[PDB]
């Protein structure tokens, strides 16, 4: 959890980021149900990229919104799946904010 | 617009329209931009903004907006006192609500142009804003602006004699400390008095984290005046460099008296070392790179030497022994003759590290020390705040590298400026 | 035809098994010990650029004003020589011109 | 001073900045310019203000507490704004949003 009576102390100071840095936790079955559908239109896109498709009507379904607050549950705490099959990072800055994630398949 | 750009030997500035009221939603800014090797004064003649404060303000920076440190936020009608400058760049921003508005601002700047030199107490250098104390007792016949050293008025008291009270001085600009004097205090109504026997000094970049000086291991505690009559002066073994200094007493013989003097230079003042402008701003943030970051969404801001609230830390903090570095493009050819290394805020700092440089890209030369036996390796820091500085021969270049090759069990981690000339 | 046989390469891919369990395995909350035939690792070995990369602009309104921003994506594939596959992503939001603080960086969702 | 007048009746639509002069009056940058206006419900500044906030862009609601660092304020009934905590009421906050409004272009 955060160190709320640390960071919450004053009414006229906050530490920047204190909002995405404590907002709560998303319920779990949302956050798998967004990451299906971005793993999903992502592996798309990248297929057909890789045939030369321009594939506008993919990446046009891309929700900023839902991939916004994955990026702060994976800042809050990064998760890896069940030699793991899955990573999940987000990233945080002043002038950016990023996801990075990857998923493995093993042929054993 | 608004935003006048100056430089000439002397001139004016004040808020559009003087002596009549200033425009609303304004957010004008100002800057004083000069020669190589000549002061800054600023003096200020009219201030009177309609109210730390939340609706108009005046900011000063010791830089660019929102790069260089933070001189102050003035507002109300406490006229900001004269502000000298060596730094070369001085910058002004006026900030006005939608609905209210005053006199406004005027004022007149000028320009001008052993490490033992009076920084000004005694003659107002250090003007009333800048003193101040944890509290006063409740008789006000101790306040902390009559502390001048000869002043023939009582000194500071707290409102009770204990180890915690402080008293604090602001020097605004980045200043070197050497030595420390004091005097006791008689009180002139009632002959009976108070004096200081022994006291310690707290010394800080910011204001916000501090650092206590010590000499060996332990913590220091100075010798202080025998009794009210005269002065006592005592004197660093090697010059501190500082922005806020606060003396805190430890023992007092019959209650806490301070009178005090602190004596001093400018880092500008060896023979030619001017600050190349990591700290004013003036190498601009595509100058600065690494060898590594922390994450993908690294910031070079955090480089800088007290423009940045977190230092910069390498991907892994126990990287292989001289295997990152941090790299400045000068934008010129210029010559380098030393650095300011400081600790980054974990809580960690460079212990030892080397300086490589060239003229150009895919060339590297090393600073070898003078002996054939190895290159050079600098003494860093000790400290997470206190800056260090360190010096060699004259070395022309124009890209300069750092890398650290020892540094305290939380990793490395950073913040730096390059002292050149020409 | 040559664009015809072009066409049926391309679409002889994609119901490819792999490209439907990729995104099943990606959302369960363990499922780590994920068996893969040799020959689908093959047949994705076949048809995946080891890059890409793009970028896309949109539009947000804050109240009277608006502002526009550049996601980029980029994206790599690769198989080990073990026939192992694997896929990874990374996507980020800036300015489209770079900014401090702005309502794509911080949209400070209440949540 | 910041009023001397009463310029309203009712409050002014589609209106973009507010500040507030005395405890007991509230000026607004309208389209048509500024209003001066006051309820004699002295709790009213707070609705219709809230009324107003989807105006606010967020470097002017920056401009104000501005030691908040870019986060979520909040209005108290009397007037004064501070940081919103995250707990606070949702419908309390200006510079909080419940989605970022979202529309893609062509390249
Ligand atoms: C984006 O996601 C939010 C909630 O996750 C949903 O309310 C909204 O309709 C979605 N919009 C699109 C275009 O998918
Ligand atoms: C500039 O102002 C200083 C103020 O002391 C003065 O000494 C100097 O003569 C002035 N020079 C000119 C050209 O006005
Ligand atoms: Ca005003």
């Amino acid at each position: 959890q955060c160190q709320r009576e640390t960071a919450e102390k004053n009414d006229y100071y906050r530490v920047p980021h204190y909002w995405d840095a404590c907002s709560r936790a998303l319920p779990d079955q949302t956050r798998y149900k967004y990451v299906e559908q971005l793993v999903d239109l992502t592996l798309n896109y990248h297929y057909d990229a890789s045939h030369g498709l321009d594939n506008f009507d993919v990446l046009k379904r891309i929700n900023v919104t839902e991939v916004s607050l994955l990026i702060s549950d994976f800042r809050r705490q990064n998760r890896r799946g069940g030699r793991t099959t899955f990573n999940a990072a987000g990233s945080l800055a002043p002038h950016a904010r990023s996801l990075e994630f990857s998923v493995r398949l093993f042929a054993n | 617009d608004c935003s006048k750009n100056f430089t000439s030997p002397n001139g004016t500035i004040e808020s559009p329209g003087f002596p009549e009221k200033y425009p609303h939603n304004l957010d004008c800014t100002f800057t004083i931009l000069a020669k190589p090797k000549m002061e800054i004064i600023l003096q200020f003649l009219i201030f009177d903004l309609e109210h730390d404060c939340k609706y108009d303000w005046l900011d000063i920076w010791d830089g660019i907006p929102h790069v260089g440190p933070l001189i102050g936020k003035y507002c109300g009608t406490k006229t900001p006192s004269e502000l000298r400058s060596s730094t070369g760049i001085l910058s002004l921003t006026f900030h006005t609500d939608m609905a209210v508005a005053k006199d406004g601002f005027s004022a007149r700047y000028y320009l001008v142009h052993q490490c033992n030199v009076p920084l000004g107490m005694e003659s107002g250098r250090i003007a009333n804003e800048q003193i101040s104390a944890s509290s006063t007792y409740s008789d006000g016949r101790w306040t902390p602006q009559q502390s001048r050293l000869h002043g023939d008025d009582n000194g500071w008291t707290p409102n009770l004699d204990s180890n915690k009270e402080y008293l604090q001085v602001d020097l605004r600009f980045l200043t070197m400390l050497t030595a420390i004097a004091t005097q006791g205090a008689i009180s002139r109504e009632t002959q009976n008095g108070y004096y200081v026997k022994s006291y310690k000094l707290e010394v800080s970049t910011n204001g916000e984290d501090w650092m206590v000086y010590r000499h060996g291991k332990n913590h220091k505690v100075f010798q202080a005046n025998n009794d009210a009559t005269e002065v006592v002066l005592n004197k660093l073994h090697a010059p501190l460099l500082t922005r806020f200094v606060r003396i805190r007493p430890q023992t007092w013989h019959s209650g806490i008296a301070l009178r005090l003097e602190l004596f001093g230079c400018r880092v500008t003042d060896a023979p030619c070392s001017n600050m190349l402008g990591m700290l004013s701003g003036l190498i601009a943030d595509s100058q600065i790179s690494a060898s590594s970051t922390q994450e993908y969404l690294w910031s070079p801001s955090a480089a800088r030497l007290v423009s940045s609230r977190s230092g910069w830390f390498p991907r892994i903090p126990q990287a292989q022994p001289g295997e990152e570095w941090l790299q400045v493009d000068l934008g010129t050819p210029k010559t380098v003759k030393g650095v300011i290394i400081q600790g980054a805020r974990a809580r960690a700092f460079v212990r030892k590290f080397k300086v490589s440089y060239s003229l150009n890209g895919k060339d590297w030369e090393y600073i070898q020390d003078p002996r054939t036996q190895q290159p050079k390796l600098f003494e860093g820091n000790m400290h997470y705040d206190t800056p260090d500085i360190r010096r060699f021969d004259p070395i022309p270049a124009q890209y300069v590298r750092v890398y650290p090759e020892r540094w305290s069990p939380a990793g490395i981690g950073m913040r730096l400026e390059v002292l050149g000339c020409d | 035809s040559t664009w015809v046989k072009k066409v049926i390469w391309y679409l002889s891919g994609r119901n490819q098994t792999i490209l439907q369990r990729m995104p099943q395995t990606a959302s369960k909350p363990s499922d780590g010990n994920v068996q893969i035939s040799v020959e689908d690792a093959k047949i994705f070995g076949a048809h995946m650029v080891p890059k890409q990369t793009k970028l896309l602009r949109f539009v947000v309104n804050d109240g009277t004003r608006y502002q526009m921003c550049v996601m980029k994506l980029e994206s790599w594939a690769h198989v080990f020589r073990d026939y192992s596959v694997s896929f990874q992503v990374r996507l980020t939001f800036t300015e489209a011109n770079n900014q401090t603080y702005t309502f794509c960086t911080h949209p400070n969702l209440i949540v | 001073e910041c009023c001397e007048f009463i310029n309203v009746n009712h409050p002014p639509e589609r209106c973009y900045d507010f500040k507030m002069c005395n405890r007991f009056t509230v000026a607004l940058r309208c389209p048509d310019g500024e209003v001066c206006y006051s309820p004699e419900k002295t709790a009213e500044i707070r609705g219709i203000v809230t009324t107003m906030t989807h105006s606010l862009t967020r470097q002017v609601v920056h401009n104000k507490l501005t030691s908040c660092n870019y986060n979520p304020l909040y209005l108290e009934a009397d007037g004064r704004i501070r940081c919103g905590k995250v707990n606070d009421k949702a419908q309390y906050l200006l510079g909080a949003a419940g989605s970022v409004p979202y529309r893609w272009i062509n390249l």
